[PDB]
RNA sequence: CGGCACAUGCGAUAUUAGAAUGUGGCGCUCCGCGGUUGGUGAGCAUGCUCGGUCCGUCCGAGAAGCCUUAAAACUGCGACGACACAUUCACCUUGAACCAAGGCGUGUACCG
């Protein structure tokens, strides 16, 4: 129907163009009987007419006429929809501000003529004056006056000067101005002057204006003339049931603004004084600036009412607007709603739907089978039919469900696996039967809550929910490829008790022909469910290339793990059962199972593994009882033996020999220490307690307790829980976030008193207020994710480039949180990685690593590997599909199409609520140290000069099991590549003492330290070696407060001690409390001490918006050697001094603060100057891409795998990439943008490789990162940056450049109610695109 | 939670000088000169910490 | 701060207030300018013979004595008669007297006379607005003549007027300056014909009226000074009188207006008490100006505070209701029923009860019903004015089955029957225009009509279309 | 480095003292009456004629009268409705009202 939506201002011969009327008179209805008065707000000849095709009079009534005019009163007879869409116009008298021009904060008008605001509201108001191009005789173009002033410009220049206000005077200025004068002149003094912040405000200004000539607009359309007015069906004054109307206050809006209309055209007739019409300018400025958008003024509220009443920007914007309320999400016929509930007998194609809604959703397809089949004659005996609920009906139901699946949805729907399609059985009840294993993926608990059935009606929307949407297809989660259909509680309990050994039981020990004869073994009764056999199985396996190879043999084993054998498909080995199947088992058993058969037997398995699972946990009678929480005999005497412990704490506070904080932090150790000793008391009191015999003495074995089942088969609960009802329950933490001294000694097995309980109440109330903010900002942040990332879709095949990131394990100080292989499960590689022998292909550089191509990573020795990355693709406008990777609820590759923005950000904000020294060696292998610069000293060890060392311990297969951040200035014992041993600290440094070690062996002197000022004389109490030591900065004197004192080294003979390689001496600076222990002409060794300097969720939205760190980290820009410039301004100039380059670079730094390199160093580009957080921008800027995006998705998934909750990196990445699109040009060059000019990455790219193709020099660029609340804004189409966040600066923005919307990327099609470009649709627009403009 | 106004002016608001408001909200070190060199009169508890 | 009565408060706060004889002389400043239009008027002979003529047209029965002219410095007809009689007495023997300075006392006396007449101001500002547009086509013949020679030609203005004004009839400005030889006079060549057909209407304008455009420059320039001298003097009233605007609309702030709208309704309100005080009367202007500033207040109240614009009357039995029901609340105790108002008022009790109706203001659409939630009273509101979808296909399977049913039939019957009924074709027709289409006779249309209806009558046709009567 | 000012985001989805008087003209009022052009669902399940008959009933083709035209429209005569203007009496007398104060963030302008 048409293309790409274009959007302006409204010139007011545009806007006479739009009316079909003036509206002159303030009435709505007339009031005894309701016809429209002529010609009111609600009119006939304006709008159109009341009734469909008649007359207002009743001269036309019926279809004789449709082009017909009435001449006794205007009526065009039309369809009364009509009136939906004719809109009017009202002719303001006094021109009249626009408040969307004047009020937003990049105001429009304001930098538009270069004015502040206050001055311009101050013309509006009719305080002062403006002149208007008033010539050269004394006063200036925006020069304002008073009205004194005003007397004495006319005294003094009775003419030839011009100068009106209100908004008549800047309606004069913005009509006077000529643009391109301006243009000429602001690029002159952009070209020689520089004022750089004020320039930057120039070079914005001009921005404004280069695109507002570049658009087809004038200024003076900024101030009002002729304003448009709504058609009346969407301001209705429709009738209540009993005489009284609801009118819409636009209304009441429109019907002051006429109202003040008139009195001003009746004001200007009778010749009023000025004091009176600049009051009714005024008045009409405020009616208007209320109609437009309410709430930027004093808030003129409504009648008989207290409540600010709703204007037409109350209507776009907000919660409540049609962007969010009747556009992106509408309320939909065809659906229905009921409490859910469980019905277990039903495979997970389908669903249990009742009869009574079944009857109601599909009432036109049973209309349409009745007609067909001749029951009913006409439609109305169809509505009666089904009316009456005859019996015929039912078999008509029957067939028109068959094979129609509905939709199922919960209302909290956080990803993708919230809605999704079944087969309905009819249900005699009222409630939806939802099958088991497919409500984990809900989150629906069945305690009450209800969900809602759609009904895909057309045809291609039945295929879409069979193919796409189906159960069935939703086996693995779009967050990792782990199962989604897990089972959840009543079958892992089943399987837990089913699957297990007790010593004996009956048929101990006896030989079974195959799991037949165990299930007629234990459902006769003859021998038990669980007792250790030697059975005969036959497993299969793909030995062969897809090929069914069989053996057989006798594994020693339970009975029931046999009963279970029967519903293992036919590929898995036997192993899968073999153990006693917790939750943990289950879903390594149905993961093993669909990366192996595919998708027809996982489903059917996992089918058969609900069905028994539910019918032996039934056979199991595992019930919960008094008894099975047992209390240990040791509880009571620990509490005890404590309560004696916090006795002698407190004598020894009464004895005044502790203060107060470290008695406190005693008494919480010891208390902790009792209640981690009532935690291995109960432990063992529970899961060892079953002790039985069999042909001897005794023997242990893990217990029958039914808590122990329900803790460890993982179905509910864990040890915490446990140990709250058993043992004693924790340190509950007051208010303040401080924590009780006395402890909580009574479980819920015993009673809890009354303070003990009232102390339990705040840790609950605090929870659950909690996890009420926690799901609000939870929905922000998915809110935020989905805006920033709909427009990237994966459209091209394959881009072919060689870049990407690293995949390195995560490994960090102690053991491994993530390793290499499910790391790299689902990527895809850049180049080839090779065998620890070199020149070994093992695999190619770019293939789709499956399960069996990571078997043969873990099989060689490899550590790293290169990964294609979708944050450093080459494709235009999306992510080719062969970089992304494959992750998906299939396991292939991801198809050509699919949107994979829309699925990150929920995979990442879908756990939103689920969110809240020296070396002690444990592992043993060969030591490595990387960027390492160390020196031998006297005493064999091995001091570093380098703070850039990591510390790797690399065992015999080339990987890394543990890393260390090595500090500046430690003390190896071992050097590098000597085979370590567990427990051994090479490396003790001082994390007290902050080293000033070198690399020279002479004696110690000083330089430039003059005593008393630069340095005091101290003589020790306890060593007694006195010394000069450095001061602070407020008793150093005016002589030695800039000069700093200095320690220099020389030999023997006095000359100065050169470092053993270079010709530079150590001549080191100490700051204050730099204790000066070794003095002048003292000899040390190599690296001896000159001296010693002694002393949750909101952290995603804080990284993801990428908000400016409060103490930043400092980085160097560029490489060479660090210097020091002046002294004692509050910071101090380190400059850099590069060898090749150009080296006068200089930064302030707050000296007040500790710094880490000296200056006698040299440091890196992105090597860190200093310690803490740091901004992304300072990686993004100084390292590459590839370094931010690492750190961002280091840091994020540190914070989710706090939680322990798995999100794929592909999601972190592409949001990552969403983040980033823009970028800052720096040099222009032969293409058409600025120096300072911010344009999307993508445009530019596009603009360089037609110009990079040709001889000329292309545009080079600054890369640079957004936030999500800046990058979804700073978009190239403005509905997706118009739907979610501040809209009104939206539209001004896009109001004044005249932008065009070419509808790109699936919020603007949500929005125009047109098929998506990503999903079924990615075809249509794949057709629609080579059609269009070809 | 109007603007913020300086705290004395309400102490003007209610008939007081300088003279009283310093009287009301400080106590009077006297300086007397005992015929040289403006002694000063003591309280010893005056002195503490100091 | 915004706050915009404040600024109109401080706009007026700098007019300080009037004494009591201040009042006085701006009135007699207002005297002072009504006397020199009325001066004004008094010298042009144009508007005199005009309302001579409408005089005839009120001595012809087809006016009366309260159109043209009211009262007379000592209204009655006889009283029209005489002093008409002795205007006609020295309008014959005035004007006649041309054949100059011995006329003029007698222009003068008769401009007198013509004075002492109380005019309605609707005849009076015809006249004024009638010497505005005679002067106005003066000017812009004037600014005509300026803008063909001044600035095409570069005749200087000075050059321009030193034979023009203080000529201005004749061409001893045009024609000799043509002949004393000018630089500039070669240039009229080309637009004498224009320049001298503006001066000859510049003359019939002159001729028009009787005296040259030198008098009439003077005459219409003193009407404005005096005009704007009485403006100016009752600009500063009005900005003297706002307070009592101010006083006044403090009252009705809480009756649906709002507050800036009653000051300005009282404004224009003030504005028509100025225009009609009476000094002489020897009130204050206070008690006089309060009730126009009232009546005005009033009046917009009643006009415009409301959504259904109800009149005047209604309010005024709304507000009788409204007091009445107060008074008897306090008499009677729990409060009146209509009943009791059938018997305290003159109304038959069935009327107040829709006056009781009437008197309800709408409903917001956004009013929230309970919670505080989204949920406005908006989301509510059901559409009544659409049609079902099972309507719409009852009339999908009508007009199949009508179709299928008139094909049925012969030619000529279903062509009738199609063309007499709206079916699928525009508007219908009747019996005479079906005989004109067909040229066939009238009660042959009714007989074919009968015979098709019988024919559709019968079953096996009528069992289909009986399927859509619903019992 | 402070102050003043302003803007902007979040604060979950889903389910629930006026009173009185007169005159004038008007009608996008569907309210009685008159005149004017001007119709339709009745006799007619064959009132009539002719032809076919499965029939004495239904099909196919013709002509006329009586009787339903104030319906639809137009224009005037009553009622009502709304509107304008004018008058009489009484009172009134020169700078108002207003809410709300308990969260977490982001940013801009001005001045020192
Ligand atoms: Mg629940
Ligand atoms: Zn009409
Ligand atoms: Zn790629």
């Amino acid at each position: 129907e048409f293309d790409a939506i274009k959007i302006a201002l409204a010139s007011p011969d545009m806007i006479r163009s739009w009316s079909f009327g003036e509206v002159k008179k303030p009435e709505t209805i007339n009031y005894r009987t309701f016809k429209p008065e002529r010609d009111g707000l609600f009119c006939a000849r304006i709008f159109g007419p009341v009734k469909d095709y008649e007359c207002l009079c009743g001269k036309y009534k019926r279809l004789k006429h449709r082009g017909v005019i009435c001449e006794k009163c205007g009526v065009e007879v039309t369809q009364t929809k009509v009136r939906r869409e004719r809109m009017g116009h009202i002719e303001l008298a006094s021109p009249t501000a626009h408040i969307w021009f004047l009020k937003s904060l990049p105001s429009r008008i304001g930098l538009l003529l270069d004015m502040p605001l206050r001055d311009i509201e101050r013309v509006l108001y009719f305080e002062s004056y403006v002149v208007i191009e008033g010539g050269m005789t004394n006063l200036e173009r925006q020069q304002i006056l008073t009205e004194e002033q005003y007397l004495d410009a006319l005294e003094e220049f009775g003419d030839e000067f011009d100068a009106k206000m209100g908004a008549e005077a800047i309606q004069a200025l913005l009509k006077s101005m000529d643009l391109e004068q301006e243009c000429e002149q602001l690029r002159e003094e952009l070209n020689e002057t520089n004022s750089e912040t004020k320039r930057k405000k120039l070079t914005k200004r001009i921005k404004l204006l280069e695109a507002f000539v570049q658009s087809g607009n004038k200024p003076e359309w900024m101030i009002l003339t002729v304003l448009p007015v709504l058609p009346p069906d969407l301001r209705p004054l429709v009738p209540l049931d009993g005489g009284r109307f609801a009118t819409s206050d636009l209304n009441d809006l429109y019907r002051r603004v006429i109202n003040r209309n008139n009195r001003l055209k009746r004001l200007l007739d009778l010749a009023a004084p000025d004091i009176i019409v600049r009051n009714e300018k005024r008045m009409l400025q405020e009616a208007v600036d209320a109609l437009l958008d309410n709430g930027r003024r004093g808030r003129a509220i409504t009648g008989s009412n207290k409540r600010p009443l709703k204007s037409l920007a109350d209507m776009i914007k907000g919660k409540q607007g049609r962007f969010r309320q009747n556009l992106l999400g509408k309320r939909v016929d065809y659906s229905g709603r009921s409490v859910i509930t469980v019905g277990p007998y039903l495979r997970l194609h389908q669903c249990g739907l009742p009869k009574k809604m079944a009857l109601e959703l599909f009432k036109p397809f049973i209309y349409g089978k009745l007609e067909l089949r001749g029951l009913a004659t006409t439609i109305k005996a169809a509505k009666k039919m089904v009316e009456r609920e005859e019996a015929v009906v039912w078999d008509i139901l029957d067939e028109v469900i068959r094979e129609h699946p509905v939709l199922l949805n919960r209302a909290p729907t956080l990803h993708r696996l919230g809605i999704q399609a079944f087969e309905p059985v009819l249900i005699e009840g009222k409630a939806i039967q939802l099958h088991p294993l497919v409500c984990a993926a809900y989150n629906a608990d069945f305690d009450g809550d209800q969900m809602a059935v759609h009904v895909p009606l057309t045809l291609e929307a039945q295929l879409e929910a069979r193919a796409l949407m189906m159960s069935t297809n939703n086996i693995l989660s779009p967050a990792n490829g782990e199962p989604i259909i897990v089972p959840s509680q009543d079958v892992v309990l089943g399987l837990y008790y089913m699957t297990r050994d007790c010593v004996n039981a009956k048929g101990e020990g006896m030989v079974l022909t195959g799991p037949k004869e165990a299930e007629r073994l234990y459902r006769s009764g003859l021998a038990s469910l669980h007792a250790r056999v030697k059975v005969r199985i036959t497993e299969y396996e793909k030995d062969a290339n897809g090929e069914l190879v069989a053996k057989t043999s006798l594994k020693d084993t339970t009975v029931g793990r046999a009963i279970l054998w029967m519903i293992v498909p036919k590929g898995l080995p036997y192993s899968i059962v073999n153990q006693a199947l917790g939750k943990k088992a289950i879903s390594k058993m149905l993961n093993t199972c669909y990366r192996i058969l595919g998708l027809k037997p996982t489903v059917i398995f996992a089918d058969q593994i609900m069905y028994t699972g539910f019918a032996y946990a039934a056979r199991s009678g595992a019930s919960v009882g008094i008894d099975d929480m047992v209390i240990p005999e040791k509880k009571h005497e620990i509490i005890s033996e404590a309560e004696a412990e916090v006795a002698e704490i407190q004598e020894q506070f009464q004895s005044g020999l502790v203060t107060a904080g470290e008695r406190y932090n005693k008494v919480i150790d010891i208390w902790a220490a009792a209640n981690d000793r009532v935690s291995k008391a109960m432990m063992d009191n529970l899961q060892t307690e079953t002790v039985i015999n069999r042909d001897g003495q005794e023997e242990k074995q893990v217990s029958f307790n039914s808590i122990y089942m329900m803790a460890d088969s993982g179905a509910r609960g864990s040890a915490a829980q446990i140990r709250q009802l058993a043992g004693m329950r924790g340190l509950m933490a007051k208010p303040d976030g401080s924590i009780i001294e006395t402890p909580i000694t009574a479980n819920f097995r015993e009673g809890l008193n009354v303070l003990q309980y009232f102390i339990s109440t705040h840790g609950a109330r605090k929870g659950l207020a909690d996890t009420a903010l926690k799901t609000a900002n939870s929905g922000y942040l998915t809110r935020r994710l989905v805006d920033v990332a709909q427009d990237l879709v994966v459209t091209e095949d394959d881009c072919g480039t060689h870049e990407g990131i690293m995949m390195t394990p995560v490994i960090e100080g102690g053991d491994v949180k993530e390793p290499l292989r499910d790391r790299v499960l689902g990527r895809v590689t850049a180049e080839d990685v090779l065998k620890p022998g070199t020149a070994d292909i093992l695999v190619p550089r770019n293939t789709l690593l499956h399960e069996q191509w990571c078997d043969l990573l873990e099989e060689n020795s490899v550590d790293a590997v290169k990964v294609r990355s979708v944050v450093s693709c080459d494709t235009d406008f999306g992510v080719c599909a062969h970089c992304y990777g494959r992750d998906l609820a299939r396991g292939h590759i991801i198809n050509k199409g699919e949107a994979i923005g829309v699925i990150a950000a929920q995979s990442i904000g879908e756990p939103g609520t689920q969110l809240t020294s020296s070396i002690q060696v444990k592992n043993k292998g060969s030591i490595k140290l990387s960027n390492v610069k160390s020196v031998v000293n006297s005493s064999g060890k091995l001091v570093i000069t380098s703070r850039n060392t990591e510390l790797k311990l690399i065992d015999e297969f080339g990987r890394t099991k543990e890393s260390y951040k090595v500090p500046y200035g430690a003390v190896l014992a071992k050097g590098d590549g000597e085979q370590v041993a567990g427990g051994e600290t090479v490396a003790n440094w001082d994390p007290h003492t902050m080293p000033v070690i070198t690399e020279v062996s002479g004696f110690v002197r000083f330089t430039d330290m003059i005593d008393g000022q630069t340095i005091t004389r101290q003589t020790d109490e306890l060593t007694g070696l006195s010394s000069l030591v450095v001061l602070d900065s407020a008793e150093r004197t005016a002589g030695g407060k800039d000069l700093r004192p200095a320690l220099k080294i020389v030999d023997a003979q006095g000359n100065d001690v050169l470092i053993p390689g270079t010709d530079m001496p150590a001549q080191y600076f100490l700051p204050g409390k730099a204790i000066v222990q070794l003095e002048d002409g003292v000899q040390i060794s190599s690296g001896d001490t000159l001296a010693r300097i002694p002393q949750g969720l909101p952290r995603v939205a804080d990284l993801f918006e990428a908000r400016r760190p409060k103490e930043p980290a400092i980085l160097a820009e560029i490489s060479g050697i660090v210097s020091f410039g002046k002294e004692t301004k509050g910071k101090r100039r380190l400059v850099i001094t590069p060898v090749d380059g150009s080296d006068p670079y200089e930064e302030m730094i707050p000296k007040w603060r500790q710094l880490n390199v000296f200056e006698g160093e040299r440091v890196e580009r992105g090597d860190v100057i200093s310690d803490g957080p740091e901004a992304p921008h300072d990686i993004l800027r100084l390292r590459g891409v590839h370094a931010v995006t690492r750190y961002i998705v280091n840091e994020v998934q540190d914070v989710y795998r706090l939680q322990g909750v798995k999100i794929n990196d592909k999601h972190i990445e592409v949001i990552v990439r969403q983040m980033l699109r823009k970028a800052t040009i720096v040099n222009a060059g032969s293409s058409d943008f600025l120096e300072g000019e911010q344009v999307e990455y993508s445009r530019v790219k596009i603009a360089n490789r037609e110009l990079e193709a040709n001889g000329k020099v292309g545009a080079t660029y600054s890369r640079d990162l957004l936030g999500i609340t800046k990058a979804s804004l700073a978009t190239e189409s403005f509905i997706s940056a118009a739907s979610f966040q501040e809209t009104t600066r939206v539209l001004t923005e896009a109001a004044v450049a005249g932008k065009r919307d070419e509808l790109r990327g699936l919020k603007e099609n949500v929005i125009v109610g047109r098929l998506i470009p990503a999903g079924t649709g990615y075809a249509y627009h794949q057709d629609r695109m080579r059609r269009r403009a070809a | 939670r109007r603007r913020k106004l300086p705290a004395t002016i309400i102490l003007r608001a209610l008939n007081y000088t300088t003279e009283q408001i310093l009287d009301l909200f400080f106590e009077k070190v006297i300086f007397e000169i005992r015929d040289n060199k403006l002694q000063m009169e003591l309280v010893p508890e005056r002195l503490r910490g100091e | 701060t915004t706050d915009p009565v404040r600024m109109y408060m401080r706009e007026m706060g700098t007019v300080e207030l009037l004494t009591r004889e201040g009042e006085i002389d701006i009135a007699k400043r207002i005297e002072d300018g009504i006397n020199q239009v009325q001066c004004s008027v008094a010298e042009y002979p144009e508007a005199i013979t005009y309302l001579l003529e409408q005089y005839d047209r009120v001595e012809a029965e087809e006016a009366r004595l309260s159109d043209l002219i009211t009262g007379f410095v000592d209204i009655d007809p006889e009283l029209a008669r005489e002093k008409f009689a002795e205007l006609r007495a020295q309008y014959v023997v005035t004007r006649d007297t041309i054949k100059h300075a011995t006329a003029q006392e007698e222009i003068l006396k008769l401009s007198e006379v013509f004075k002492q007449f109380r005019l309605v101001p609707k005849q009076f500002d015809y006249l004024v607005n009638s010497m505005r547009v005679m002067m106005d086509r003066v000017r812009t013949q004037e600014r005509l003549i300026m803008k063909l020679c001044v600035e095409q030609c570069k005749m200087p203005k000075k050059n321009f007027i030193t034979l023009f004004t203080g000529n201005e009839t004749s061409d001893t400005w045009f024609n000799a300056a043509i002949a004393m030889n000018k630089p500039w006079s070669e240039k009229l060549h080309d637009v004498s014909e224009e320049v001298h057909r503006a001066l000859q209407k510049l003359q019939q304008i002159e001729e028009e009226t009787g005296l040259t455009i030198e008098q009439v420059k003077d005459i219409n320039r003193r009407m404005s000074i005096g005009e704007a001298k009485a403006r100016r003097a009752k600009k500063e009233m009005v900005e003297a009188n706002l307070r009592l605007v101010i006083s006044i609309a403090k009252k009705y702030t809480n009756r649906g207006l709002q507050f800036l709208d009653l000051i300005q309704e009282g404004n224009i309100g003030l504005m028509k008490a100025v225009d009609k005080f009476e000094y002489r009367r020897g009130y204050k202007f206070s008690t006089y100006a309060t009730w126009w500033i009232r009546q005005a207040i009033t009046r917009s109240i009643a006009d415009q505070a409301r959504t259904i614009r109800i009149p005047v009357h209604m309010i005024e039995t709304i507000n009788k209701l409204n007091r009445i029901s107060r008074q008897m609340l306090q008499e009677m105790g729990r409060e009146p029923t209509p009943e009791e108002l059938a018997e305290r008022m003159l109304m038959p009790e069935d009327k107040i009860r829709k006056v009781l109706k009437i008197a309800k203001e709408p409903i917001s659409m956004e009013t929230p019903i309970g919670d505080d939630e989204d949920s406005h009273l908006g989301d509510f509101i059901e559409d009544t004015t659409l049609e079902l979808p099972l309507d719409s296909a009852t009339t999908e399977s009508l007009r199949a089955a009508t179709h299928d049913v008139l094909a049925g039939l012969t030619a000529r019957e279903a062509k009738v029957l199609r063309m007499r009924f709206g079916i699928d074709m525009n508007t219908d027709y009747t019996l005479e225009e079906v005989g004109k289409q067909f040229d066939v006779t009238r009660e042959r249309i009714r007989q074919i009509e009968a015979k098709a209806l019988r024919k559709l009558r019968h079953p096996s046709r009528s069992e289909v279309l009986r399927s859509f009567l619903d019992d």
